[PDB]
RNA sequence: CAACGCGAAGAACCUUACCAGGUCUUGACAUCCUCUGACAAUCCUAGAGAUAGGACGUCCCCUUCGGGGGCAGAGUGACAGGUGGUGCAUGGUUGUCGUCAGCUCGUGUCGUGAGAUGUUGGGUUAAGUCCCGCAACGAGCGCAACCCUUGAUCUUAGUUGCCAGCAUUCAGUUGGGCACUCUAAGGUGACUGCCGGUGACAAACCGGAGGAAGGUGGGGAUGACGUCAAAUCAUCAUGCCCCUUAUGACCUGGGCUACACACGUGCUACAAUGGACAGAACAAAGGGCAGCGAAACCGCGAGGUUAAGCCAAUCCCACAAAUCUGUUCUCAGUUCGGAUCGCAGUCUGCAACUCGACUGCGUGAAGCUGGAAUCGCUAGUAAUCGCGGAUCAGCAUGCCGCG
């Protein structure tokens, strides 16, 4: 996405409208790695689907440039 | 089976010469033969300029400095890997000068392909040269294995 | 007013183009001969083999024989004669 | 790796195409749509005994030529058969099919009929000699320059699977002119699996 | 597991992008032909058959 | 008009060889226009001095397809080849050399 | 040898088989049986979705009233699925000897026998091709042959090809010609055809004129009996064995792309036949309909916007680069190489983060020719520079071909 706008699931960002709207609050799960971090992201512990588990992550202020995917690791060793 | 034919291009405007005309077929890489045709060209010219004399006679002394008389072939009979001194066809003489004449020019190493071949056709002329040298060498190898003019 | 052909069938398409000449010639029409276009072709290559031997391949052909038709004299009756006309459909006459 | 087929090389040099008809841009719908209705018919027809079939595009209208060796059995009465065999093909297809029967004359040298007979003997427990040799003998006698019939496979036994050759006159398949008739059948036995090749000579033009 | 994915070939994909190519007679992925729809095998033996009025014997 | 094909390595010479000075014209251009490195055209004319055929006849081709060495090859074998085709004297002087090599 | 740029002619999901998780069990898919009637198509929730909770909504038709032609569903079991095993059970398809020239059969003879004779001996050829002799006479699979392509010519034809003679054009663009390349058709031609010599006088070989073509003109297709229990149960079928509310099926994500490693194949480099900048010429083949896309504008840029034209000898893809003529640097880990690299962007697509390519910015190492040893190449071959297509929404140093 260059001009067309920023990145992200319709399910998701209601999710965060609604968690948003009054006060931060739990979790936040989602399989959707592909979704780019906004700053209505910040504040919200926002979980990522793995493969095998939900990994937990609180999104500060500096990772609006960044995805899920860059702290949602995949392989092992 | 049996021997094979061929043939080349003479005309050259500058210094016209079969022996030029395969000089010029050799010395080419990448299928760049107009590379080694201004090469040669401008090769001659320098010469021609720091000496005041015709850029032909000096090539011509140069092939009859490097061309090499006898070759020193190898042969296994038994347990010794022997030698055996051959005597070099006119046109096998023709070719080694040639092969030669370009690789060592290439190995002297200068800024220059056209000023290494010319120094090189200097030091021909002169029988004080690096091909001289290799003919220097095949040369005593030929007397050295002597003992085997005809087996 | 033009017409042409298009047909992997060498001899069919030859016999079609000849036939379309003379009916269209015989009532004075001075069409020019069938134009010889430059045929079309193409190549496909595939492995001889199932699984393994990479090596082992063939080639296929495709051609196609395409000539025009130019008629000079407006003449309606070859017009009607070359729209009653029927010709096999290995040349998909095409107008 | 071994010999191919002539029906693929001998096209072009005498043998015409059994698909004749200039597409575009439907070419491998159209051709989709003649296989499934070559597969349909020979299923149909298997009893029928039926050689080959070839069909034409006619915009929109389609002529199908059936070479079946015996018209009373594909054709019979004229009605039921014709009815059965268009309506069929119409309704799968989704236009109008037209249908032309034509009788192969000696019947015991097309390859492909040969092969079905030699399939459903070989079916039936006949030996794989008896009937190699009946059949070579009966397409000889019908009138053949050259005929080749090779059977692989269990032919009764468990462990080993082998071929064999039977096969009388010329056989040219290097002769690029040679008109062979080359076909293959299956025969699935309790044992296993056997294939049928055949590839019969009927004579070169000049 | 043929058939399966002949079916899944069949289903109507989420995306059009999700869409992907098979010969229509076997269950063959890996070079599929475009122009033919048919498998390699599959397309070789159709054309040795007299079908494919267009391909012939290739020389040069 | 004389004319001539000059056919080699995929370069045609459509030489026509008609009564001129000694004009040469490739594409529609002059000798020097097209070739620079006159090596080679010096050599165009080695048939044209083997015979005594300076200025009489002009080169006018049109030169499609192959590089300047392979242009430069053509137009001489087209012009050898028209050249003959309008005065077959000199063709056992020119069966020495041919210039034919289905390159 | 005949595995290792091979299946697989292009892994973000899809392809995907394999795995974590959420699931289903006449099942994803095809025949069976009883019915209730069209399904679809828009919309809210869970969703990652499978799938449900569901609402809007179902318009099916054909007949002389039974019924029939599909689709969805609701129950039953016959069944389905097997990318599950066996290529030491197979069909089918290919690799090797090998494009090597041999492998065989009918009759007759000999040997009490397995077997030989034909196929041995002499000459000769790419050939067991041919000739002579011949206790053997004939024949098949092979080999050359006729098949295709190219090298030259007569004729048939000049529009979407060509432009000389003619007149116009900034453009081959116009009137005009089919002279001529050219294209696509019928023929001819090269077939030891002719002469000398050699050889047995023959088969056969050297030279000689013509000719495009001289001794299968070059290349492609064409792979003789059989060997490797060769490869493929994975393209397809396949008997046998095994699972079946699971070794079957649906979906999200992951993996198929990890590397202290070693080895095949290919590309780029180590520089002066060179690096960067200015000017100039020639291409051959192939593709174009949700496809190819002139031209104009924007942007250093990859590319974006309007859009001509083309179902194509018309128009486009598409201004080939090597190369040449100049300017410039100077022998250095460099004005070499651009890899790794940070940032900013472009093509596509829901999304290039595990996961493409390309562009600009700033740097830039390994590397200065590389051990035993090893590989390809006898002419338009080697080396080397570009071009187009397959697979493809978007992906090529590999593949196919061209110059």
């Amino acid at each position: 996405s260059l001009k067309k706008g920023p990145f992200v699931d319709g399910h998701l960002m209601t999710k965060i409208e609604k968690l948003n709207e009054t006060d931060k609050k739990q979790v936040v799960k989602t399989w959707s790695r592909r979704s780019t971090i906004f700053p209505q992201f910040i504040g919200h512990t926002i979980a990522v689907y793995d493969g095998r588990k939900h990994v937990p992550v609180f999104i500060s202020e500096d990772m609006v440039g960044h995805k899920l995917g860059e702290f949602a690791p995949t392989r092992t060793y | 089976k049996g021997p094979v034919a061929k043939r080349d291009v003479l005309p050259d405007p500058i210094y016209n010469s079969k022996l030029v005309s395969r000089l010029i077929n050799k010395m080419m890489i990448d299928g760049k033969k107009g590379k080694s045709q201004t090469i040669l060209y401008k090769s001659f010219d320098i010469i021609k300029e720091r000496t005041g004399n015709d850029a032909m006679e000096v090539f011509e002394q140069a092939l009859k400095n490097i061309m090499p008389v006898l070759e020193v072939k190898a042969r296994r009979v038994g347990g010794a890997n022997y030698q055996v001194p051959v005597e070099v066809r006119p046109e096998r003489r023709t070719t080694l000068g040639l092969r030669w004449l370009v690789n060592y020019a290439r190995l002297r190493g200068e800024k220059t392909m056209e000023e290494r071949l010319a120094n090189e056709i200097l030091d021909a002329a002169n029988n004080t040269g690096a091909a001289v040298k290799k003919r220097e060498d095949t040369h005593k190898m030929a007397e050295a294995n002597k003992a085997f003019a005809h087996y | 007013i033009r017409i042409r052909l298009k047909a992997y069938d060498h001899r069919i398409l030859d016999q079609s183009a000849e036939k379309i000449v003379e009916t269209a010639k015989r009532s004075g029409a001075s069409v020019s001969g069938p134009i010889p276009l430059p045929t079309e072709k193409s190549v496909y290559t595939i492995l001889r083999a199932v699984h393994k031997y990479k090596d082992s391949r063939e080639q296929f052909e495709m051609r196609t024989h395409k000539r025009l038709i130019d008629i000079v004299n407006p003449t309606p009756q070859t017009v009607d004669a070359l729209m009653r006309l029927d010709l096999p459909s290995g040349v998909d006459i095409e107008i | 790796g071994q010999k191919v087929n002539p029906v693929g090389l001998r096209i072009g040099v005498i043998r015409d195409w059994e698909s004749k008809w200039y597409a575009g841009k439907d070419y491998a719908d159209f051709l989709h749509e003649d296989l499934k209705i070559r597969e349909y018919i020979s299923k149909r027809l298997s009893d029928a005994s039926v050689s080959k079939v070839e069909i034409e595009r006619a915009a929109n209208r389609v002529n199908i030529t059936i070479h079946t060796a015996k018209p009373g059995m594909v054709i019979g009465k004229g009605g039921s058969e014709v009815e059965a065999l268009r309506k069929a093909l119409n309704s799968l297809t989704g236009k109008r099919v037209h249908i032309n029967i034509l009788e192969i004359k000696r019947a015991d040298l097309d390859a492909q009929l040969v092969a079905d007979n030699i399939a459903r003997q070989l079916e039936n427990r006949v030996s794989f000699r008896r009937a190699q040799k009946q059949q070579i003998q009966r397409t000889m006698r019908a009138g053949a320059q050259g005929v080749k019939t090779m059977v692989s496979g269990r032919l009764g036994g468990a462990d080993i699977a082998r071929s064999e050759y039977y096969s009388e006159g010329t056989v040219p398949l290097h002769t690029l002119r040679a008109d062979i008739d080359y076909a293959t059948s299956e025969a699935d036995t309790t044992y296993g699996k056997l294939g049928v090749k055949v590839w019969i000579y009927r004579g070169e033009v000049l | 597991a043929k058939k399966s994915m002949i079916a899944k070939q069949q289903r109507t994909p989420k995306f059009k992008v999700q869409e992907y190519t098979r010969c229509e007679r076997c269950g063959r992925p890996h070079s599929v032909i475009r122009k033919f729809k048919l498998c390699r095998i599959c397309f070789r033996e159709l054309a040795y058959k007299g079908q494919i009025p267009g391909v012939k014997k290739a020389s040069w | 008009q004389y004319y001539g094909t000059g056919r080699r390595k995929s370069s045609v010479a459509r030489v026509r060889l008609v009564p001129g000075e000694g004009r040469i014209v490739v594409n529609n251009r002059e000798i020097s226009e097209h070739i620079p490195s006159a090596a080679l055209i010096e050599d165009i004319k080695q048939p044209l001095t083997l015979t005594e055929t300076a200025g009489t006849y002009d080169v006018l081709v049109n030169v499609h397809g192959g590089g300047l060495s392979g242009q430069a090859g053509a137009i001489r074998h087209g012009i050898a080849r028209a050249l003959l085709e309008a005065d077959p004297e000199y063709r056992t002087t020119l069966k020495r050399a041919g210039l034919l090599t289905r390159d």
